[PDB]
């Protein structure tokens, strides 16, 4: 609490705070310019992939058939948008997380994907790309199906992400 | 104050008493007047139950404002448990560490902190000492201790010691006639909690147990608001300013959360939620270790501390009223000065014995000597061959234990000389004759013929001789030296020494043969017309350190003021020894001598230093008193009471000092107990001065006194670094959670990871700071005003939490961003997305790339987040270390280096993050994850900013030391 020196007071922080954002931003901006546009720098963490599916718990494009992985080129931008493929008792839908140049390796409880679409490019090499029922017998009970991935390349974490590579849903058809 | 009865004549008091004067009371009526009045005893507090001592340290300030947190925090848990269910230990928990840390932070402290002779039915007999009751015939005699408040009836030689009143050890007069107005004053009366140091006495008994002079100032004394210590009052101003703002942001993220759109379940989970933050969990822990470190190191300076507040207790007042006798003192006292060779000649007072010796060669000396050693009965007691001379008991009235002492000094053993000159006869000091002499063999084998030696009043001893002994021959005594006698008699009597004449006479052998015989009864000898010698007389000397300790405390701009029982001319001697009266000085009465001019004439205001007599002092008002204690900087107050010790110190507060009263005596404790600080000699010390004493002096150092006031000082600073390096983390705690909620963005940092930084990380180098040094020369100065400077203050919370902690919070998220974006999440996209990034349904999240995650898959990702940044704080907190290591000076000057605590605690705190992050179940156990090499270097710029912006700003500081960044920014 001071009077007629108020102005030492916030003209510093102007220009000191100033100086603070200013050398902020100037080490946000270095770190950015050392990643690839393409690429991040660690996969790691996306590791081994997760399923997760539909139900909240093409013009141009390429045809193609069920076949081996198709390789694009290298992650460049040297050619144009890399090509994509095209393609009661609920019905639900799963898709693999889609991860950068990453190969899926292929080549009785109660009663109750495609090589060609990898590796994938990524959002910047290519925008639209595409990604790749339960008409049971029983109802009006809770149900827990578990539906998972296989293959080397896919791993589970049981105590975890119970999501890696595995849903793990509860559906009842109560009529 | 108390009145009386000592005007009463003794058969008017028998009267008022139901009392025989001869006989005493009866055995019946005896019994009869105890059932009425009680017994002769004090009527305890009760004593003080164990639990009672644990739960008032419960409250201890930051404990009750810890419960406040704990029990809001419930308020968290309540309301959420209730309407939205959000099953975590986040605020259960985190309300629960709060309140514990006083459990455990209480536990600190814990683990760290007779009979009498009466005359009855004209018989005398001894009795248990409760038994005496007023009105009875009581005996006491030299060696004994008073049973009860007596009036003396009768009284034979008797003096007493009544340091436990005055604090004054040297004897009084105990006689039948009243002296004086005062009671404590008259000779009249004797006092239960003294001791009759020699002769014998006949009193009448006024007053027993609880009712005497004595057993009543402990409850006086006791039940007195012994005030507080000046750090507890300090560590209270830093909590109201940390609370301050704790709740200022925490509801004005109440309304801001409003506005955005959060409900009254939401906006009010984040106002507890803004708790962790603004209260330093951590602090009160590192206070009391600091408090403890420093009372550690002055145990090895043996000076033990009782009180963990009583470690700083030493700088924060203006005027020190200080008691004499056993405080300033160690308690004795011993002969002074010479006069022989028509000069005066001072011997050495002190216990050390560190003055310099004044006179061998004289052949007069020795002359003197051999009769100071011969002419005298006393012994020293056996055994004390180990002990050094002035320590040792001697069997004797103090008067001639003086002259053994003195001889046994400087001459050798005095046996010798009493072997070597056999005593043949002796006159034993008369009270009439007023002179005591012996006849003796001379050793001299040529001679051994007979030497007379005496000894008394030096009037007497001068009316009795023909000649001097100067240097070695005799002379007429001539008028002229009849006067340089009288002078010295005169200036050692006006010392306040009691003095005493010595000559001796060469018996003629002719009269005396060797077998000779010497009639003691009758005068078969000459005692007129003999040698006089010289003269010898008396003093006392005060402890080594104390003149050098009062030096230090007055550079430290503590006044010093004796209170002292004893008399006046004794008191001034030694507050000039002392330095409490510096030279050049002067009372009125001094200018007015000088002058040769009258008090009255005499300006006041010309007198800066003042000696004021009990007996005056009772006159006066409080007024008065504040009055003298405003106008003068060297004062003395002499002859007082316990009471009046009291209401100097009472009148010392009553300007806004903090004062420390210094005492060893009974007579203390009403002061002791008032001051702020009540310090009490450890062995000379009385028991009630000990009981009513904050600290003890084991020692009797009083040199500790300056290590005690220098103990509050240098760790009182280092306190709020440590105060400041905790609170900073704050903020890179706090501002994650907003702005995941302003932003939408993931959690950056989790309750788990916190605590990792205040309970693991953070310790090590908050303690660290305890061991810092001085910036400046800290004794330079003057004591902190308790009430202006506190230990947590504006400027540091602006400085932790505006400026340091803010550039911590961006170098946090900082690293939050890297692990995201290099995962596939770029910044932009982060704002929004934690509804689905914590919807536990989505399997699906698509990352900026286009690639989907799981629902652990992005967690784990989140989690490393929640490990970098917690990673991140430590690396800022290596700069907030460094910085927070000195206020004013750079890390140049300090050298930031040497502290090798705090050292160590960078290399420990590091590699604890290292194990929390690497080890292995950590990331289950604590949610911990692994960091990849390069995530360690994101904060990196923001910490080298850190120690550039602070020292950049304290260079600043010391450049203009009277202006603005030290005004704002000046802890």
């Amino acid at each position: 609490r001071t009077l007629s020196r108020w102005v030492w007071i916030s003209l510093y922080y102007v220009a000191f705070y100033v100086v603070m954002s200013g050398i902020f931003a100037l080490c946000i901006y270095v770190l950015m310019r050392t990643i690839d546009p393409y690429t991040p720098d660690y996969q790691d963490q996306l590791k081994s992939p997760g399923v997760t599916l539909r139900p909240d718990v093409q013009e141009g494009s390429i045809n193609c058939t069920s076949e081996k992985y198709f390789f694009q080129e290298s992650f460049l931008a040297p050619n144009h948008t890399k090509f994509s493929c095209k393609f009661g008792k609920p019905c639900f839908i799963i898709k693999m997380n889609r991860i950068v140049k990453f190969l899926p390796g292929n080549s009785d409880g109660p009663p109750l994907y495609s090589l060609h679409y990898f590796p994938y490019y990524g959002k910047k090499a290519q925008p639209h790309y595409s990604n790749p029922k339960l008409l049971n017998v029983p109802r009006n009970r809770d149900v827990v199906i578990v539906c998972k991935i296989l293959a080397e390349h896919v791993s589970f974490d049981n105590p975890h992400d119970p999501y890696e590579g595995k849903v793990e849903f509860k559906l009842k058809i109560q009529k | 104050m108390e009145i009386n009865d000592h005007q009463l004549s003794v058969a008017e008091l028998e009267q008022k008493y139901q009392t025989s004067a001869t006989k005493g009371l009866s055995a019946s009526l005896a019994a009869e007047l105890l059932l009425r009045d009680g017994p002769n005893a004090l009527r305890p507090p009760r004593g003080t139950p164990e639990y009672v001592k644990f739960a008032r340290q419960l409250a201890g300030g930051l404990q009750c404002l810890m419960w406040v947190a704990a029990a809001i925090c419930l308020i968290a848990f309540a309301i959420q448990a209730s309407e939205g269910d959000l099953t975590t230990d986040d605020n259960l928990y985190l309300a629960l560490a709060l309140i514990a840390v006083v459990v455990v932070t209480g536990c600190f402290g814990y683990y760290q902190e007779q009979q009498a002779t009466v005359i009855r039915d004209g018989d005398k007999f001894q009795i248990n000492a409760d038994q005496l009751v007023v009105g009875d015939l009581v005996e006491m005699k030299g060696g004994d201790r008073v049973p009860a408040d007596i009036r003396i009836l009768q009284a034979q030689g008797r003096k007493v010691d009544n340091s436990s009143l005055t604090g004054e050890s040297e004897p009084q007069t105990r006689s039948p006639e009243c002296t004086h107005e005062s009671p404590l004053e008259t000779r009249n009366i004797a006092f239960f909690s003294t001791m009759c140091l020699e002769g014998t006495a006949q009193g009448l008994v006024v007053n027993t147990g609880d009712r005497t002079i004595i057993g009543r100032i402990a409850s006086l004394a006791s039940g007195v608001e012994n005030e507080k210590t000046p750090i507890a009052i300090e560590i209270e101003h830093f909590v109201d300013i940390i609370a301050g703002l704790a709740i200022l942001f925490g509801a004005t993220f109440f309304i801001v959360a409003m506005c955005i759109g959060y409900t009254f379940l939401r906006a009010m989970v984040f106002f507890m939620a803004i708790v962790v933050a603004y209260v330093p969990e951590g602090l009160l822990a590192t206070v009391t270790v600091c408090l403890s470190l420093t009372a550690k190191r002055l145990a090895s300076k043996n000076c033990v501390v009782k009180n963990l507040e009583a470690v700083e207790t030493l700088g924060s007042t203006s005027v020190i009223c200080s008691d004499k006798t056993g405080t300033l003192t160690q308690n004795r006292m011993t002969v002074s000065h010479l006069w022989f060779d028509n000069h005066i000649h001072s011997a050495d007072t002190t216990e050390d014995q560190s003055g310099q010796t004044f006179d061998q060669s004289s052949e007069t000396w020795r002359a003197l000597c051999r009769v100071l050693t011969l002419c005298n009965r006393a012994a020293f007691k056996s055994g004390q061959d180990a002990v050094p001379v002035p320590k040792r008991i001697v069997i004797g009235d103090a008067s001639e234990t003086a002259l053994l002492k003195f001889s046994e000094l400087t001459l050798g053993n005095a046996m010798g000389y009493r072997e070597r000159f056999p005593k043949v006869c002796e006159i034993p000091f008369n009270s009439t004759n007023k002179f005591q002499l012996s006849i003796h063999t001379l050793e001299d084998p040529r001679d051994p013929r007979h030497v007379l030696v005496m000894k008394g009043a030096p009037e007497r001893v001068l009316e009795r001789c023909s000649s001097i002994l100067i240097k070695g021959q005799e002379l007429p005594l001539d008028e002229q030296w009849r006067e340089a006698f009288q002078t010295a008699y005169l200036s050692l009597g006006g010392l306040g020494e009691r003095v005493l004449g010595f000559c001796q006479l060469y018996l003629s052998e002719k009269d005396y043969p060797p077998g000779y015989a010497f009639d003691v009864e009758a005068m078969n000898f000459p005692t007129s017309g003999l040698s006089f010698a010289g003269l010898v007389s008396m003093i006392d000397p005060p402890r080594a350190t104390v003149p050098d300790a009062v030096l230090k405390c007055r550079t430290a701009g503590i006044r010093v003021i004796m209170v002292t029982g004893d008399h006046p001319i004794t008191a001034k001697a030694i507050a000039a020894s002392v330095g409490i009266i510096s030279e050049g000085s002067e009372t009125v009465e001094d200018i007015a001598a000088r002058l040769r001019v009258p008090v009255d004439q005499v300006n006041r205001k010309d007198a800066r230093a003042c000696v004021i007599n009990g007996m005056q002092l009772k006159d006066m008002d409080p007024s008065e008193l504040v009055e003298a204690l405003r106008t003068h900087p060297e004062m003395v107050f002499a002859r007082t009471s316990p009471q009046q010790k009291l209401v100097i110190v009472e009148s010392c507060q009553r300007l806004g000092a903090i004062v420390a009263v210094t005492g060893d005596g009974v007579n203390d404790s009403p002061a002791l107990k008032k001051a702020d600080i009540g310090v009490a000699m450890g062995i000379a010390g009385s028991d009630a001065a000990k009981n009513a004493a904050d600290m003890i002096l084991l020692d009797d150092n009083f040199a500790s006194i300056v290590t005690g006031v220098e103990q509050g000082r240098l760790i009182f600073d280092n306190l709020k670094k440590s105060i400041a390096y905790t609170l900073t983390k704050n903020i890179p705690e706090l501002t994650p959670y907003l702005i995941y909620i302003t932003v939408s963005v993931p959690l950056p940092l989790g309750c788990i990871t916190i605590l990792f930084i205040e309970l693991c990380t953070d310790i090590f180098p908050s303690v660290s700071l305890a061991y810092e040094k001085a910036e400046s020369d800290i004794m330079h100065l003057r004591p902190r005003n308790p009430k202006r400077d506190r230990l947590v203050n504006e400027p540091l919370a602006a400085y932790s939490y505006f400026q340091i902690g803010a550039i911590q919070s961006f170098a946090g998220f900082t690293d939050y961003f890297t692990a995201m974006a290099q995962e596939g999440w770029f910044p932009l996209l982060c704002v929004g997305l934690r509804p689905q990034w914590e919807n536990h349904h989505l399997q699906d999240l698509q990352d900026s790339y286009g690639q989907e995650w799981t629902f652990g898959q992005r967690l784990y990702q989140q989690y490393t987040c929640y490990t970098v940044f917690f990673i991140s704080i430590e690396m800022c907190q290596i700069a907030d270390v460094l910085i927070r290591k000195t206020r004013r000076l750079s890390a140049f000057q300090q050298g930031f280096f040497r502290n090798r605590i705090l050292v160590i605690a960078i290399v420990f705190q590091v590699c604890i993050g290292c194990f929390l992050c690497y080890c292995p179940g950590m990331p289950n156990i604590f949610n911990f994850m692994p960091i990849r090499f390069q995530w360690w270097l994101v904060p990196m710029p923001f910490g080298l900013l850190i120690f550039v912006y602070d020292e950049i700003r304290k260079l600043g500081v010391r450049c203009c030391p009277g202006s603005w960044w030290d005004q704002e920014l000046y802890y």
